[PDB]
DNA sequence: ACGCACGAAGACCAAG
């Protein structure tokens, strides 16, 4: 899998819609997934409407949308892929905290896309870049493009465990917000400020925003136990 | 072309910081759970590193007005004072897309993404107003790069510089203003005061009874009454600020529009607190590439005469079709 | 033709980059700024941003990358989550609709979506000293960086002002130029540390999603 | 439009500052614990930057009256003396919710969170009273920018300007 | 005839 639109024909196996124009000009990328639209490929002109708030994330100004993206842009597809992890095998739901911990500590090997909506409904799937290697996971949370490294997540979890192994009252070394919205997101808490060594503080201050967002779900007083998410592509196909 | 605008605030400036913060009656921010807590809306602060008693510089919160707020303030000044009246003089009418692009840079007029030719880019990035603030479906890069409002303070000397050491303040420049809301029904004192109410005394009695029942239920344990006591942090009045505006390659029209907005800028407020008259200020100095162009009657002089003539000519020949083309509608 | 260490000092906090911030990208932006200043805004930006004083590394498959490492971010303070919004004043919009300035038929605004949508977004601000290593001409790189005023994104709202910069010749043993997005078949010997395969551009602009390729990105830098 | 009103207080003005303070019989605020201390409700003060005779600018406390208090004073005057007499003259009865909204901005503590229609906004903002103060369940922007009550003092010269210097009073006014 | 307008709806885990 190479493009976000590749999930349609590879895990949803949906044939293209009808009434679609056929490109008969010089190739140009899809305005959504940057996929080339060569001669003979089925496309459709852009008709996003006045409620499209993702003009900044458009891959190109070609005003053309491939059929895979047209399938992806359906309301049933948007709602189904709000908290979805699309691997080669199928589509899983990472909405639960345990699923997030499993994904960010024991990721699947194959290429996969990670989606997470920050609101009721958002355009995600055609914006998420593919994660080619599980060591450098690219996560699209709403409008933010996050890079999550599972090794850094594990190291931060170990740092917290060493910090709070003895004290009965568990305290978060770093202030984290699940929405990545608080003005104190990523700042060191007091307990971590005078209970962590210089190296651990330096490591905590030098984590990517995506790692802070992930730890905002995985790092708590009682760490969630990782579990495999349930397959969802059947539900999405049935509702489509 | 650097613009240095020195601003002194007549009234406190209140740029609300996001988040839920609490204060006690003594003024302690985020008190321990033992004492009563009242909500607090702190002023916006930027963590800057400052030499606190020489030694090793440490990070301190510096109260500022965000750069986006002042970018939008300049845009609103331009539109309200020199652009919208100019368009009304021609009886110009703006579509929803053009209006959104002009007032917020929104792309809802044509979100599909429109390709801009090089001739079109030259034509539109040279627009007196739309060139400065880019955006829209084209998402052209604007020529304007405004900075935040940094106060002339001991902690901002690494941002502002040492050019304004005479106007610097050493102490903290924030304060907590306490606000209270009263239930008007609890302040009725006679049937004359309750005459204007449709239910008369019965409506007030029912209101007070329901208030008492709700208060007792909440004390023992939905809906919220009118009584409230809260606080919010504002930057004290009189503090001097330095505002820096820059342009990459301005035409005379764009600089003239900037100077017109600066002349008309004091009529607006900074940040929030419109109800309490927060953000009032007076321009004390406008510096155009190292020379002072500010007079008591506003930006004037021979050194800025070409910009004013150019912007006047651009305004006279201003048409809504330019806005429609920029919005790609 | 000469190993260099480019150091940037900030007068204002910059926007912490989500992904790698490449030295060649900044140099290409500054070169395009020069070409705009001499010629105008009608230039094709893609015709001039490769004219940089840096030598190129070419892999077996012909994939080439500029010899300029991604900027190192060392934080002098913890990152600050900066909040910004976007809104159209509904009072002014209603007044303009009444007076005929605005041609709108909709009865009410919709803050959840549409032309009058309120939006809430955040990005992080960091105080940092930018250091990167490159192979190229010291004089021309320093001349290009002289015109640079701001570092990072959100430059329109004044984020990342440059207090100063320095270019220094350093021994190769200190660090390498390979801390960047390398081609897929880049030689292992020249790579510094662990490189994770990912999708990224090898040339500026790195934000163009049609130019993205499977590339080796350093894990200790993203 | 800018309205500047000059006010002279016949009787002392007392605006309670929230928070516990203590004073001794002598008159020293927050006295040492050795002496006897008595509860004191201080007049509200606003910290302001004042250019004293030394030429340097320093933050000093200034006894003021809050802008919210003055806003409510204006609103209560308007209602009790202009609007309500007209409503009663025309035999117009407000509901309890409309009464509470006119006197406190909102009829409860929970804003609706739903936008208002454009014509409704234009109608309310052109209203003689609701246009000035605004509020309501759909929190509307009023036209009235009302400020605090700053005494004409040596400490308020940087705020209110220097066109009232003849009325300035040098020493403490508290 | 065609573009705009207006409401129902559907993803939903969930802490310090
Ligand atoms: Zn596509």
């Amino acid at each position: 899998m190479r493009y976000p639109s590749d999930v349609v024909d590879q895990v949803f196996k949906l044939p293209p819609d009808k009434g679609l124009l056929t490109w008969d000009n010089d190739p140009v990328a899809c305005s959504h997934c940057a996929r080339p639209i060569e001669k003979g490929d089925l496309y459709s002109p852009s008709s996003v409407g006045a409620f499209f708030s993702d003009t900044r994330n458009l891959a190109s100004t070609s005003r053309s949308i491939c059929w895979r993206c047209l399938i992806l842009r359906k309301k049933q597809m948007l709602n189904g892929l709000s908290y979805a992890l699309i691997t080669q095998d199928g589509v899983f739901q990472i909405s639960k905290d345990t699923n997030k911990a499993w994904l960010f500590t024991t990721p699947p090997p194959a290429p996969f896309f990670v989606m997470h909506s920050s609101s009721t409904m958002q355009h995600l799937c055609w914006r998420t870049p593919v994660t080619l290697d599980n060591r450098l996971i690219k996560v699209r949370y709403g409008n933010n493009l996050f890079v999550v490294r599972p090794e850094a997540i594990r190291e931060a979890l170990e740092i917290a465990d060493r910090m709070n192994e003895g004290q009965k009252k568990w305290q978060a070394p770093i202030f984290l917000d699940r929405k990545a919205a608080d003005s104190g997101h990523g700042a060191l808490t007091k307990a971590g400020r005078e209970h962590l060594s210089a190296a651990d503080q330096e490591f905590l201050l030098n984590i990517t925003p995506g790692e802070r967002w992930a730890l905002a779900y995985i790092m708590h007083s009682k760490r969630p136990q990782p579990e495999e998410p349930e397959c969802i592509t059947s539900k999405i196909l049935e509702k489509l | 072309m650097q613009i240095e605008v020195l601003i002194r605030n007549i009234t406190p400036i209140f740029s609300a910081a996001p988040g839920s913060y609490y204060v006690s009656l003594d003024g302690t921010i985020n008190p321990p759970q033992g004492a009563s807590r009242f909500p607090l809306t702190r002023a916006r602060t930027m963590t800057v590193v400052a030499e606190t008693g020489d030694g090793v510089a440490k990070a301190v919160p510096l109260p500022i007005v965000p750069g986006n707020t002042m970018r939008n303030l300049l845009r609103r000044t331009m539109l309200k004072d020199v652009i919208e009246p100019a368009l009304r003089d021609k009886s110009a009418q703006l579509s929803i897309g053009a209006y959104a692009t002009a007032y917020a840079g929104n792309s809802s007029g044509n979100p599909d993404g429109v390709p801009s030719s090089f001739d079109e880019i030259v034509t539109m990035r040279a627009h007196p107003f739309l060139g400065l603030f880019g955006g829209g479906p084209r998402m052209l890069q604007g020529r304007l790069m405004v900075d935040s409002l940094y106060p002339i303070h001991q902690f901002s000397q690494r941002i502002i510089g040492s050019d304004y050491i005479n106007d610097s303040i050493k102490g903290g420049i924030t304060e907590i203003v306490w606000t209270r809301r009263n239930d008007p029904i609890l302040q009725l004192g006679s049937p004359d005061d309750a005459a204007v109410i449709e239910g008369g005394a019965q409506a007030a009695n029912d209101w007070i009874t329901s208030l008492l029942a709700t208060t007792k239920a909440k004390k023992g344990k939905n809906g919220r009454g009118l009584k409230a006591f809260n606080a919010h942090e504002v930057v004290i009045a009189g503090v001097k600020w330095l505002w820096r505006i820059n342009v990459d390659r301005p035409s005379e029209s764009q600089i003239g529009l900037i100077l017109l907005a600066l002349n008309k800028l004091a009529n607006q407020r900074i940040a929030g607190g419109h109800a309490k008259d927060y953000g009032r200020f007076v321009i004390e100095d406008v510096i155009l590439d190292g020379e002072s162009v500010w007079t008591p009657s506003g930006v004037s002089g021979q050194a800025t005469e070409q910009f004013f003539d150019a912007i006047a000519e651009a305004l006279d020949g201003m048409t809504s079709s330019e806005f429609e083309q920029f919005a790609a509608s | 033709m000469d190993f260099l260490k480019v150091t940037i000092n900030l007068g204002s906090p910059m926007v912490e980059p989500g992904d790698l911030f490449h030295l060649d990208a900044l140099l290409g932006a500054l070169r395009v700024s020069e070409v705009r200043a001499e010629l105008g805004d009608g230039i094709n930006p893609r015709d001039h941003h490769y004219d940089l004083p840096l030598e190129q590394y070419r892999s077996r498959s012909g994939q080439w990358v500029f010899k300029a490492s991604a900027f190192h971010i060392n934080k002098g303070a913890a990152s600050q989550n900066w909040m910004q919004t976007s809104r159209i004043n509904t009072a002014e919009a209603a007044r303009h609709r009444s007076e005929g300035f605005l041609l709108l038929r909709a009865a009410k605004p919709n803050p959840a979506g549409g032309p009058f949508k309120n939006s809430l977004y955040h990005y992080p601000l960091v105080w940092a000293t930018l250091t990167a290593y490159c192979v190229g001409d010291q004089a021309r790189i320093a001349d290009l960086l002289s015109q640079c005023r701001q570092i990072g994104g959100r430059r329109g709202v004044g984020c990342g002002r440059v207090a100063g910069f320095s270019v220094e010749v350093v021994p190769e043993v200190e660090c390498t130029w390979a801390l960047r997005a390398m081609p897929d078949d880049s030689e292992q010997s020249i790579l510094c540390g662990e490189y994770a395969l990912a999708m990224s551009a090898l040339q500026s602009p790195y934000w163009d999603r049609s130019l993205h390729k499977p590339a080796l990105v350093p894990t200790s830098l993203a």
